[PDB]
């Protein structure tokens, strides 16, 4: 049974809420995919998760407790304020915004208007639809924000509509990277 | 990174008050310690300190992590003739390196 | 758990046998960098980032070194409970709107990976490609499995087939995930 | 504990010298320091485990090997006078800022 | 220079 593989995982997490004014530190010791031990800056100590971590529990606490508790400050708080502020929490990527009509046009005929908002960062954004400068609220839907994996996100928002003479629909995008909203029109 | 510490040699009388200065120059948030090198032996751990304001102690010796003045000054009650040894101040970064950097050391001579 | 931001500063993954290891830094789900254990170098996903912050590979090495250690104290303590293969799930989507002739990137997302060992490749017209293709490290999941993305730059064509070949032990046959413009 | 060998080495310029260190602490980390006046301890080499050779702060003129767990050796290819000093070996469990355990040293002089 | 959480050893 050589095809009998193995693996352990060490997964640290620094949860930041409102700057560093509030941090929760979590350390997960994993075997294959079972979590057997863990540290929680909220529980205040190491605790055995499964039966497997029953051994380590006492040894990890007696030894590394004070050292692990401190990481909330030496790793978490420190990194956030020293490395994150000038990189992550400063990256602002304006999105591209296009509008494509779902089916072929046809006056007075049920159709959709898709607004593609791609390549932006961070994720928090807001896309609106307007019809003759009057906001369309009914028949507006969207996809699940997509994490492209290359430090950018994308999303598509639909507007079921009915193309009529002289109508000008508008996609409205507001983002932390925009001094003012990006507005794209679609003319009937 | 560097750990700069009090001169080279100091001399005290028994019962005197010990104070060995240590300031450090680090890039991250380092752990600080003190080791002792008794005559004819190798250095040895005394106590550590992982975060600002934390105090470390051992065998009557103590030092408080002072991030503000980047200091970790060693202090002791009243020294004893057997305290004569070389005191090393040191640090380790928060990078996981496991690299322990040391200072020049300080020779302490407690007169009998 | 909830918060405005999350940072996994030092995710270790040691896999035996093969002494296969990964060490990464993650922030808000994206990948900052991984320590190339062979070159003893810190590989940043974003260039402009390494010009403002850095990380010493030795830290990676030191922790991987501990992964090796622990993955043994455990592999034994668990009476050797071998790990359980899973079946990965691929999903192919564009990066931006596919305009004909207009440059673009094909993104293949693969979730539920376990263990983190896998071959992802592209195929243009059932024929394979190996170029202009790049992939991310193994991102962790809440259920302790992983996911990874592979990328294939290309030019939108009204006569081009594409596939995301996904090979993994927990997959009898190499799964393919079609896509067309 | 940790033990070194030899505990006194008189050597000649050019000669190839080697120091050996053993430990029953079972730590995965082992280091090679040298003590000089005005310099204190300075790291030359250390290892994360068997097969590990990490260059410390003052590597030049040195080489090392961690053939197993309990043994880490340092080698001066072409010994020189500037390499005259007390060498101390140490082991650590690799637990963040791992406290270090030192051997009694090896007094070496290059005439 | 950023730091990292120490993957503690066991036994």
């Amino acid at each position: 049974d050589s095809e009998r593989h193995f693996v352990v995982q060490f997964q640290p997490f620094c949860y930041f809420t409102n700057g560093t004014q509030r941090i929760r530190y979590v350390t997960r010791y994993i075997y294959n995919r079972e979590e057997y031990l863990r540290f929680d800056s909220d529980v205040g100590e190491y605790r055995a998760v499964t039966e497997l971590g029953r051994p380590d529990a006492e040894y990890y606490n007696k030894q590394y407790l004070e050292r692990t508790r401190a990481e909330l400050d030496t790793v978490c708080r420190y990194n956030y304020e020293e490395t994150e502020v000038p990189t992550s929490l400063r990256r602002l990527e304006q999105p591209n915004v296009v509008i494509s009509l779902s089916r072929t046009e046809a006056l007075n005929h049920h159709n959709t208007l898709v607004c593609s908002v791609t390549d932006f960062y961070p994720a928090k954004i807001k896309v609106r639809w307007f019809r003759n400068g009057q906001e369309e609220t009914v028949g507006v839907s969207s996809t699940q924000l997509i994490r492209n994996g290359d430090w950018t996100f994308q999303v598509l928002v639909m507007l079921e509509m009915t193309p009529r003479r002289g109508e000008v629909y508008t996609c409205h995008v507001e983002h932390p990277s925009l001094k003012s909203p990006i507005t794209v029109e679609w003319r009937a | 990174d560097s750990v700069t510490q009090t001169g080279g040699q100091v001399a005290l009388s028994e019962e005197d008050f010990l104070t060995i200065h240590c300031n450090y120059s680090a890039s991250g948030y380092p752990a600080l310690f003190w080791y002792v090198q008794y005559p004819g032996e190798g250095p040895q751990f005394l106590f550590r300190a992982s975060r600002d304001k934390e105090k470390g102690s051992s065998r009557g010796f103590e030092a408080t992590y002072n991030k503000e003045a980047t200091s970790f000054h060693l202090q002791k009650a009243s020294v004893q003739e057997s305290d004569s040894a070389v005191y090393y101040c040191a640090l380790s970064e928060n990078y996981g390196n496991e690299k322990i950097t040391f200072g020049a050391g300080t020779k302490l001579q407690v007169v009998p | 758990i909830e918060a405005d931001h999350v940072g996994s500063y030092g995710i270790v993954v040691y896999q035996s046998p093969g002494d296969i290891g990964q060490y990464t830094f993650e922030f808000d789900g994206d990948e900052l960098f991984y320590v190339d254990l062979d070159k003893k170098e810190t590989i940043w996903m974003l260039p402009e980032f390494a010009q403002l912050r850095s990380f010493d590979p030795q830290g990676g090495l030191q922790n991987i070194a501990t992964g090796k250690h622990n993955l043994g104290v455990l592999t034994k303590r668990s009476n050797s409970t071998p790990a359980t293969n899973e079946a990965p799930q691929a999903t192919v989507f564009p990066k931006s709107p596919v305009l004909l002739g207009q440059p673009n990137t094909l993104i293949c997302f693969v979730d539920n990976i376990f263990p983190p060992v896998i071959n992802i490749t592209w195929l243009r017209n059932s024929k394979s490609v190996a170029d202009g293709v790049y992939e991310t490290s193994f991102f962790v999941n809440r259920d302790y499995s992983f996911h990874k993305l592979s990328y294939l730059t290309f030019i939108p064509s009204d006569d081009d087939i594409y596939d995301c070949k996904v090979e993994h032990w927990g997959l009898e046959e190499p799964v393919l995930k079609h896509w067309e413009p | 504990a940790v033990t070194q060998s030899p505990r006194n080495k008189v050597a000649v310029t050019g000669e190839k010298v080697t120091l050996s260190c053993n430990q029953t602490n079972n730590h995965n980390n082992m280091y090679w320091y040298r003590q000089d006046t005005g310099h204190g301890l300075r790291l030359i080499y250390y290892s994360y485990g068997a097969g590990s050779t990490e260059k410390g702060d003052i590597p030049d003129g040195y080489k090392a090997s961690r053939p197993s767990q309990e043994n880490f050796s340092l080698t001066l290819e072409s010994a020189t006078p500037s390499q005259t000093s007390v060498y101390f070996c140490a082991s650590g469990d690799a637990s963040g800022g791992n406290t270090l355990y030192f051997g009694a040293g090896t007094r070496l002089s290059v005439l | 220079r950023g730091g990292a959480s120490q993957y503690r050893p066991s036994q």
